[PDB]
């Protein structure tokens, strides 16, 4: 899952 | 004694029928639905002149597009409003949209029969739920402690309800403007109220698509009261 | 008299008065009719209003694509029972990939109503239901009573003055059962059936409620201008 | 991520990048890392994309319920504390959030709160949050004065994100600008780094490390 | 991160002729760092004395717990608890936390007011009673205390002589342990008088 | 978090607490006040795990304030310290313990005496003339062992405290951005603004 | 169902009274009188045992006066069994406070909590209330010597001198007559015994039908001592004041 | 758990248990609240059938909920302690989460909500208590006075009284209180409050309690002599 | 969290023009020990479905009991239990698939790979797979374990896509299945020579064949193989 | 130790036009180096003109689609047969995914349809519920191969107007359904060439105001  | 969830021989729930008598003792609340908006008005009915009338809160916001008026044991309405607000906001969280007025009303009415031997007794308060949504437009609902709700073009609840309802039967038509509806609520409230109607002992509100739910100021209502008296004298 | 305080008490003649009082709430309710052929099943319901300013209380509820019912009595109790049916129909689809048989639907409602007639604190359901559906064994019509008794029928009616429609359908039995592959005619027969229960009032456009399910027809409800065809 | 917000003479500037990454894979260049809670409240997102997005929109619902119940817009302090108390309940479960709650109220004035997933809650004038926070700090701190004009403050916030977008591999995409005043927040556009970098390089004369 | 040796400390008890002695050091530290030189490890409930070594938070907690329980005992029983009975109460209370124990090494000492008999006892962290005619030892210098007591001790010592023996046992044991020392206290207990003496010892 | 110190002198208790809040390779704040007033004559400083510290401090504050309103009376510093110790002693065997170390500086109005209590996250309480938590103690304790006297004034205590901060600023690896100093005496709690 | 047999112990009368609380107070009015008198240098607790039999073991007996902790005691009027339930709860509560704060519990805090327990039985649970009235006598360093009373309603009040149980009306009038603020313990002892002697339903007041206790600072320097009187000590104090 | 529905509707639409709880309030000692231009004063009756009382330790009639809000009551004394405790806990909880003390309206709304809950919960009877809640909102100088009752309804009052003979003192306040000009000072407000109680009380000795609340957590209780001076002054003006 | 103890190897299957065929050997292995030889791993449900199970045998027996109970429960208050409301292969599968996925979600799986073969009421062939993870899929040919690696390639030469199904007879289909079982006996170290085979046809119904043996094997060339090189 | 997750391979792709939207996905299903099925669809019509695909671990994918389809059904029951808008569906799916934040659905989810103004819409999700509306998204095993091609051909990234000195960008414009299907087919044939888990068949679901249409194309089977 992506992070920012 | 006897069970709380007991049926009478006529096929009605004793406690629900008795709570309806409590609502008849309550202060008058009137709602009128138009194509320009829905108007909600209530009798405040202060028990004493020392009581600061602006603290009497019988018209209440549920969401921006839904408002609510009450009559009966008004303390019972607090948890109903709390549930309504949570239901409205929760639906916006889950679906990124406004919740339909009918769906809100149905959610509030689900609480009604959750009593027995759940809470110990039915609610002793009736609610007028007014709002707008994109599908069915401007709507007015009467929510009872029986768990039943009817949509209305116009409706009165409380002590002066049966007299006010008969008046609403004659006056309502499908082309009423918002201004016409405002005056009509004031007119009918003044007829059924005990004390003389003014800006301090009566309160108006409305819900429109554009501006949402708004409770009127005492200054704004006072001018509508003055506009009403002048028009009745003018013929 | 002394034996009607709760549902857990039998009378000396073996009657359950609370269940009988619940049955009485159905008799006060507005009339609704059910009938079927071999291809379709139809519900017709007379809706009731509070006054001329109010809406007409909706009588018919959809349970699945192939099943639904009409109500007479306490509407909130119909909402509870219909919701249970929606869940049971749904459980059957998700777990078994199987449309719930209308007969099992009846058995499940019976058992749910029964539990409320044998325990202290609770009360019987105060509503009667007419369940229609189309499943693997064709069209079906059921009658639910809150005593727990569920009955499969060709046609029936419940509510106030339901005896008129029930007599009519008993006469018309041989005719309407063979209305196969013709929805509009089966509805006409149902609309004529409910007309035998009318007094001083007639069927108007915002008064009549019709529902139909069948071989190549999902459960759908008709209100408003869509029922003007049948008046 | 690189996000910042700083307080100054003319209110609050809020600036964020728009990149999302899954390891070295650039997942998105168009992520909205500012959430508009109400006309006077903003929230910034850094860390777990779902964690931030889910709980900050949830925060918005809690703020709406406050103003319905209390007939008054929620304070920045109370709004930030709802979020910090929420994440504290989940402490140890593995939530990843670096957020900034920025807004104006009458009693508080312009206010910024830093809130993160290990329960830290700090009031302050300047914060930079995310994998590129240090790069933003470097430019922001060395050019910050309280007496910056609205025009200069907007540019500095924009320029600080650009600095981080350039140097931090996990920052980039575009810059989203916001200005918070006594009258509420004002959006100052989406600025693609693709064009913004060269425009800034030419006009400012900076970024001499890069082949022109 | 061994709970029984974070804070340090020692307790020792001995019997004599119609008397008992119980002694402890005063150190409380955090591993290498000495923090407090006033941390007494001996408490009393009526005429029954309890010394506790180990994790200091549990030492404090258990003192408060046994004060609690002996106070309720006295109210209901209308008499002071005796050493033999208190020993059983300590054992029950520790075993109640079998799989989440207090990290302690308690030592009971006292004279039974009815029989006049000197009594001492020791426990492990989970309640096992260790009764002894001669001496009980506990703490981070327990090996050292065992060695000192076993060699120095003789039966039926007079109160004044018993003081010298127990003091020398503690002092010389403490000086061979990094986590024990920083002062010491000795209790001499006779049938109806109790003397408390602070010892001069090296402060490193 | 990191540096919290305490000194009890003749007539007052002085608490000094570092201003830095660091996360990763960034000092996020240099003006953080690591203390809460529990009652008019009782102050608590704190250091430890992020989030836990403030959450614990404010929880204790709420409980003492609740007690004050209920009884219309101020708990003694000894009573407050025992309450705090028990909460930490409970916490250490919880599913997720509070990793917070505290100093409690109070002035007992009934005894007319200052009191300083050092309590770690395990619930280890001691009353001390001077105290410290974390790596600070490894420098300050020996320093105070040498220079401290029990009959010192508040001013002498502040000079003694300056000597500690100077030593820490010389030998400590991290920049803790100075300290906020607060005094607890018969007249209550006040902050020294120029340190 | 079981609704049929429910007495509804926690409801209001049409007049706004709690039936069960009122009837519990009626029960207490037949119990042996207990008197508390607060002096400047101590407190006296005096109580009359309920009609005694000559074969009752008098010395190893406890009916009226109970010790809650070293600084607080109570005189009981009502059902003894009910009182012991409450006394054990109060004893535990005192120890909880001491464990938490390392200080002896202030008298009012103990009284309030015990009174709150009584209140609960009148508002919820459907159980009968405790048929007990207490006189609390105790000392703490905030208010010094204190007398309180609580009753089945869970309502408590503070007093200089007070009686519970039988003949409180007559007893209170007599206390109100002879009590003054600068009174000493030894005078209060005499007042307590004189009042019981006049209000008693018995023929004559004797040592075997009494329980007696004092709470003085008459120990050695700034500390409080509880003296539960022995039979012979009550016999002597009864002679010393000239009642027998 | 005990489940019985004790509060239920009767054929005429009344909840008798709630109405009988109001009778308990009517039995209680009189309490009065009067708000001035810059203050609120809470006056309370204390019955004099109780001599030999210890007034140092006896529970006071007016209770501090927080440093800026107070609560007085009429009715069952034991019942009031439960409401006061809950209110005090909520006051601290509000400060903890909102980082701001409660408004008087919010605190009143909470207490009223508790009372309402006990009117439709199984196994419980309503509180036999009506409260007067007075104080000042944080950073606000506008006086606030609210009233609650067993049913759960609450409202704001310029001046109000509850308890026994409250209808007599309400009559007094209705003609003696001008909305256009409230008591301009502390002295004027206390005097009007003492006057109103003197219509009902008996002697102005140790029968009247007065508590004055001013803005920014400024609450103080008057002593006997201070109150007695108002009693002495009012009686001398009366003989005219 | 489990580990399989007594285990069954491959289950293989395919569709043909009028129905489906499924097969599995009669072995219950205990690690490398070929412990039990009379194990039936094909379980019929009614006259229209056969469930073939590989993996843990204790869990297989549990699933047997569940299917057995499902037949009993379906018959309750059901006059059409042997007609329109009889258990379909699709119902049986979805039930098992639900159970398998629920058990994996509770981190306590039924350690099995399952193939449900049958014919629907409208005549359509049913063939679908489900395993311990709750993973489901359908194909003209399906196989578990080693069968997936060795049987599928052979069975796909007969029915490579949907359009090949009408062109494939029961004779050709059974021949391919029997051949695949021989290949598995050559190459799978936890296979036996004895196996069961089931045919569910839309016309002739359920035919259950027990005690089949692998035969016509090629071993003679082994005599010519000497040493490992030189 | 039991591992509750698996990887069923395959890849999916969503593109939005002016008055339409497509959601494509290959029909291959795999575990490790074996093919389970050459035709196992994973793009589904969920009603209300919403198409959905949850690619990754197929068991989780099927469970999610199943739950969302059910969510649509109950949305009708509870809100008077109201049409579930694509934005409302997206938010609902976020809560479905985040509800299992600490035991996630191992899938990349994409939905497609029309917004309330009749314009094409594509929404994409991460495994735990983070979502975003886009013109363009590829998901699954070959997402890293296809997505940059889509950036170039749908959003005209890195393409400048010839002769403008790299100053004027190629202007954005909507693509016709014919042009979009060309890009989908080329995207999948390219992905089939270079990714082992992609092949067998391609199924495209096209969504307009008239409904949902299907198109199928063969892909290489090696
Ligand atoms: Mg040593
Ligand atoms: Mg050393």
């Amino acid at each position: 899952a992506p992070l920012x | 004694d006897r069970g709380v969830s007991t049926f009478s021989p006529e096929g009605r729930l004793f406690q629900v029928e008795y709570s309806l008598e409590a609502i008849k003792l309550g202060s008058t609340a009137i709602g009128i639905a138009t194509k320009e908006g829905v108007v909600l008005g209530v009798e405040k009915r202060a028990t004493s002149p020392l009581l600061e009338s602006d603290s009497i809160e019988k018209i209440v916001e549920i969401d921006r597009h839904i408002g609510c008026a009450m009559s009966g044991l008004t303390a019972d309405a607090r948890s109903m409003i709390e549930h309504a607000r949570t239901a409205a906001v929760t639906h916006n969280l889950y679906y990124d949209e406004d919740i339909n007025v009918e769906s809100l009303t149905q959610s509030v009415c689900d609480l009604a029969l959750r009593f027995g031997e759940l809470m110990s007794r039915p609610f002793g308060v009736a609610l007028l739920i007014a709002g707008h949504d994109a599908d069915d437009g401007y709507q007015l609902f009467h929510a009872e402690p029986s768990g039943t709700f009817y949509r209305y073009n116009a409706k009165a609840i409380g002590s002066g309800s049966e007299g006010a309802q008969a008046e609403l039967l004659n006056e309502w038509h499908s082309s009423l403007t918002l201004k016409e509806a405002e005056l009509l609520v004031l007119k009918i409230l003044k007829q059924v109220m005990e004390e003389k109607l003014d800006e301090n002992n009566a309160q108006l509100s409305c819900i429109t698509k554009q501006d949402g739910f708004k409770i009127y100021d005492n200054e704004k209502t006072a001018e509508l009261i003055k506009e009403l008296k002048e028009k009745e004298a003018a013929e | 008299n002394n034996y009607d305080g709760d549902t857990v008490t039998f009378s000396p003649t073996g009657r359950l008065f609370q269940v009988e009082y619940a049955l009485e709430a159905i008799k006060q309710g507005s009339v609704t009719v059910g009938l079927r052929s071999n291809t379709h099943a139809v519900l017709v319901a007379l809706k009731r209003n509070a006054d001329e300013l109010s809406s007409y209380q909706k009588k018919i509820i959809k349970c699945d694509e192939h099943m639904g019912l009409s109500l007479a009595g306490l509407a909130p109790d119909a909402r509870v029972l219909s919701n249970y049916l929606r869940q049971q129909c749904n459980y059957s689809s998700l777990v078994f990939n199987r449309k719930l048989a209308v007969e099992r639907a009846g058995h499940l409602l019976c058992d749910k109503a029964q539990k409320n007639t044998q325990s202290y604190g609770g009360r019987p359901y105060g509503v009667g239901l007419l369940i229609i559906g189309y499943d693997k064994s064709g069209a079906h019509l059921l009658e639910f009573q809150p005593s727990g008794n569920v009955t499969e029928l060709y046609g029936t009616a419940i509510g106030a003055r339901s005896q008129g429609a029930k007599t009519y359908l008993e006469r018309t039995l041989d005719t309407f059962i063979k209305i196969d592959g013709n929805p509009d005619e089966l509805i006409k027969a149902g609309v004529e059936a409910i007309s035998q229960s009318l007094r001083d009032e007639s069927l108007t456009v915002d008064n009549l409620s019709i529902a139909i399910v069948g071989k190549d027809t999902p459960f759908t409800i008709y209100d408003g201008e869509a029922v003007a065809k049948y008046i | 991520t690189t996000t910042l917000a700083f307080r100054f003479q003319g209110g609050i500037i809020v600036a964020v990048d728009s990149r999302a990454t899954a390891g070295n894979w650039v997942a998105s260049q168009t992520v909205k890392k500012v959430i508009e809670i109400n006309p006077f409240l903003l929230g910034t997102m850094a860390g777990g994309a779902a964690d931030c997005q889910f709980w900050e929109t949830w925060l918005g619902s809690q703020c709406r319920l406050h103003e319905l119940r209390e007939k008054e817009r929620i304070s920045v302090a109370a709004a930030s504390k709802i979020l910090s108390n929420l994440v504290y309940q989940y402490k140890g479960a593995g939530l990843s959030m670096g957020t900034m709650i920025c807004g104006y109220t009458r009693k508080e004035g312009p206010t910024i709160y830093y809130v993160d997933s290990d329960g830290t809650r700090l009031k302050g004038d300047i914060f930079c949050v995310g994998s590129g926070q240090t790069f933003a700090y470097g430019v922001l701190d060395s050019n910050y004065k309280w007496d910056l004009s609205v025009e200069d403050a907007l540019y500095l916030g924009k320029r600080s994100i650009l600095a981080a977008a350039h140097r931090d591999a996990y920052s980039g995409g575009s810059v989203n600008l916001y200005h918070v005043t006594e009258d509420g927040w004002i959006y100052h556009g989406n600025h693609d780094v693709g064009e913004l970098f060269w425009k800034v390089k030419e006009e400012e004369g900076s970024f001499n490390n890069v082949i022109g | 991160s061994d709970p029984s040796s974070i804070n340090g400390g020692i307790v020792v008890a001995m019997t004599g002729k119609d008397c008992v002695a119980i002694a402890c050091d005063l150190r409380l530290g955090s591993q290498s760092l000495g923090v407090s030189n006033k941390f007494e490890k001996i408490f009393h409930y009526g005429h029954v004395f309890l010394g506790i070594t180990g994790l200091a938070t549990d030492v404090t907690t258990l003192n408060e717990m046994f004060r609690y329980k002996t106070n309720l005992y006295k109210l209901k029983e209308e008499r002071a608890i005796e050493p033999e009975t208190f020993t059983q109460l300590v054992s029950s209370s520790l075993y109640e936390r079998r799989f989440g124990p207090y990290f302690v090494g308690p030592v009971v000492a006292g004279i039974n007011s009815k029989s006049g008999k000197p009594f001492i006892a020791g426990f492990d962290l989970i309640g096992c009673i260790d009764e002894a005619k001669d001496f009980i030892v506990s703490g981070t210098a327990s090996d050292q205390l065992f060695g000192m007591c076993e060699s120095l001790y003789e039966p039926n010592l007079e109160p004044e002589d018993l003081f010298e023996t127990i003091s020398q046992a503690l002092l010389n044991a403490a000086d061979r342990d990094a986590l024990s020392g920083w002062g010491a206290v000795v209790y001499i207990i006779k049938k109806d008088e109790v003397v408390k003496r602070y010892l001069k010892m090296r402060q490193d | 978090m990191d540096i919290i110190l305490g000194i009890r002198v003749q007539d007052s208790v002085i608490l000094a607490s570092s201003k830095a809040v660091t996360r990763g390779i960034s000092v996020l704040k240099d003006s953080d006040d690591k203390t809460r007033q529990l009652s008019p004559h009782t102050l608590m400083s704190f250091a430890g795990e992020a989030g836990d510290t403030v959450q614990f401090a404010e929880y204790i504050q709420a409980n003492i304030q609740l007690y004050s309103i209920r009884e219309d009376y101020e708990l003694s510093p000894q009573a407050v310290s025992s309450f705090v110790r028990q909460e930490l002693a409970k916490s250490i065997r919880s599913r997720r313990p509070y990793q917070v170390n505290v100093l409690i500086g109070g002035y007992d109005k009934k005894k007319n005496k200052p009191e300083l209590y050092q309590i770690d996250y395990l619930g280890t309480k001691v009353e001390l003339p001077y105290g410290a938590h974390g790596y600070s103690g490894f420098y300050t304790f020996s320093l105070l062992d040498h220079h401290y006297r029990p009959d010192m004034t508040t001013e002498e205590g502040l000079d003694l405290l300056k000597l500690c901060v100077q030593e820490l600023e010389k030998r400590m690896p991290m920049d803790f951005k100075g300290v906020i100093v607060k005094i607890v005496d018969k007249d209550g709690i006040r902050q020294v603004d120029d340190f | 169902g079981s609704r049929r047999y429910d007495s509804r112990t926690t409801i209001f009368s049409p007049e706004g009274r709690l039936y069960q609380v009122e009837y519990a107070l009626e029960s207490i009015s037949h119990a042996g009188t207990a008197i508390g008198i607060m002096a400047s240098d101590g407190i006296v607790l005096a109580a009359e045992r309920k009609v005694t039999s000559t074969l009752l073991e008098q010395d190893t007996s406890t009916e009226k006066l109970y010790k809650l902790n070293d600084k607080i005691a109570v005189a009981v009027a009502g059902l003894t069994a009910d009182a012991e339930i409450l006394i054990n709860t109060a004893r535990i509560h005192a120890q909880n406070y001491l464990k938490t704060y390392n200080e002896d519990i202030p008298v009012e805090i103990l009284v309030r909590r015990l009174s709150d327990i009584k209140q609960g039985y009148t508002q919820h649970g459907g159980l009968r209330p405790f048929g007990v009235s207490f006189i609390y006598a105790g000392y703490d360093d905030r208010y010094g010597y204190q007398l309180y009373t609580s009753n089945p309603s869970g309502n408590y009040t503070g007093w200089k001198a007070i009686s519970v149980g039988a003949n409180t009306s007559a007893a209170q009038t007599l206390l109100q007559m002879d009590y003054k603020d600068d009174m000493k313990v030894d005078d209060a002892i005499e007042l307590a015994l004189k009042t019981l002697s006049k209000t008693t339903d018995s023929s004559a007041l004797t040592y075997d039908r009494l329980e007696f206790a004092t709470i003085r600072k008459g120990a050695n320097d700034g500390e409080v001592y509880q003296k539960i009187f022995k039979p012979q000590e009550i016999k002597d104090i009864l002679v010393k004041t000239g009642i027998t | 758990g005990y489940d019985r529905a004790l509060s239920i509707f009767s054929p005429d639409g009344h909840i008798f248990q709630v109405e009988y709880a109001l009778e308990a309030v009517k039995r209680g000692t009189c309490a009065v609240g009067v708000k001035g231009k810059n203050c609120v004063v809470l006056g309370c009756e204390r019955r004099s059938t109780l001599k030999l009382q210890d007034t140092r330790i006896t529970p006071s009639k007016v209770s501090k909920i927080d440093s800026h809000v107070v609560l007085s009551f009429s009715g069952l004394n034991a019942d009031s302690r439960i409401l006061i405790e809950k209110a005090r806990v909520e006051a601290q909880s509000h400060r903890l989460t909102l980082e701001d003390p409660v408004t008087v309206e919010y605190l009143t709304r909470y207490v009223a909500g508790v009372q309402q809950r006990y009117t439709q919960s199984g196994g419980v009877r309503p509180f036999g208590v009506s409260t007067l809640i007075a104080g000042f909102d944080p950073r606000d100088d506008e006086p606030k006075l609210y009233q609650t009752e067993p049913s759960g309804i609450y409202s704001s009052w310029s001046a109000q009284t509850i308890g026994r003979n409250s209808k007599t003192v309400r009559e007094f306040l209705e003609k003696n209180y001008d909305r256009k000009e409230p008591p301009a000072t502390v002295e004027e407000c206390v005097k009007l409050t003492v006057r109103s109680l003197l219509e009902v009380v008996q002697t102005g000795a140790k029968n009247i309690e007065i508590t004055v609340v001013k803005p920014d957590s400024d609450i103080v209780a008057l002593s006997s002599e201070e109150i007695n001076q108002y009693v002495t002054q009012i009686e001398q003006e009366k003989q005219e | 969290t489990q580990q399989p103890i007594v285990t069954g190897t491959s289950v293989i299957s395919m569709k043909y023009d009028n129905g489906v065929i499924i097969a599995a050997d009669n072995l219950g292995s205990y690690g490398s020990l070929l412990r039990f030889n009379g194990v039936e791993r094909l379980i019929p449900v009614g006259d229209n479905t056969v469930v073939g199970i590989s993996g843990d045998i204790s869990d297989m027996q549990h699933i047997e009991r569940l299917l057995k109970d499902l037949v009993t429960e379906n018959a309750y208050d059901n006059p059409l239990a042997d007609a329109e409301e009889a258990l379909e292969p699709s119902y049986i599968f979805e039930y098992l698939a639900t159970v398998m996925y629920q058990r994996r979600s509770k981190m306590n799986p039924l350690w099995n790979a399952i193939i449900v073969a049958g014919v629907q009421s409208n005549g359509d062939q049913f063939l679908r797979y489900v395993n311990l993870l709750g993973v489901t899929y359908s194909s003209p040919t399906l196989a578990t374990g080693f069968g997936a690696h060795m049987a599928n390639p052979l069975l796909r030469k007969v029915v490579d896509r949907e359009s090949d199904i009408p062109k494939t007879t029961v004779q050709v289909a059974e021949e391919a299945i029997v051949n695949a079982m021989r290949v598995l006996y050559y190459r799978d170290a936890r296979s036996s020579r004895n196996f069961s085979l089931a045919i569910i046809d839309k016309n002739t119904g359920l035919t259950f064949k027990k005690n089949l043996q692998v035969e016509n094997m090629k071993w003679d060339f082994a005599k010519d193989i000497k040493g490992y090189g030189t | 130790q039991f591992n509750p997750y698996g990887d069923n391979g395959g890849t999916i792709l969503g593109i939005a036009g002016e008055d339409f939207a497509v959601l494509a996905g290959d029909t291959r299903n795999i575990t490790d180096y074996s093919i389970n099925s050459r035709y196992e669809p994973k793009v589904f019509d969920c009603g209300d003109n919403i198409v959905m695909s949850a690619n990754g671990f197929a068991a989780d994918g099927d469970a999610l689609v199943k739950r969302f389809k059910n969510s649509v059904k109950w949305y009708h029951f509870d809100h008077n047969d109201k049409k579930l808008s694509i934005n409302s569906a997206a938010r609902n799916i976020q809560h479905l995914l985040y509800g299992k934040r600490f035991f996630p659905y191992y899938v990349h989810t994409i939905i497609a349809g029309l917004d309330e103004d009749g314009k094409g819409a594509v929404y994409s999700f991460d495994p735990v519920g983070s979502y975003e509306r886009e013109q363009c998204r590829a998901g699954g095993a070959a997402a890293s191969l296809i997505m940059p091609f889509l950036d170039n051909q749908v959003n005209f990234k890195n393409q400048y107007e010839p002769g403008t000195n790299g100053k004027v960008k190629k202007p954005l414009k909507y693509l016709s359904v014919e042009e979009v299907i060309k890009l989908v087919r080329d995207s999948f044939t390219s992905a089939t060439e270079r990714h082992i888990q992609v092949g067998d068949g391609l199924e495209i679901l096209i969504v307009t105001k008239d409904g949902v249409r299907k198109e199928f194309y063969e892909l290489k089977r090696d």
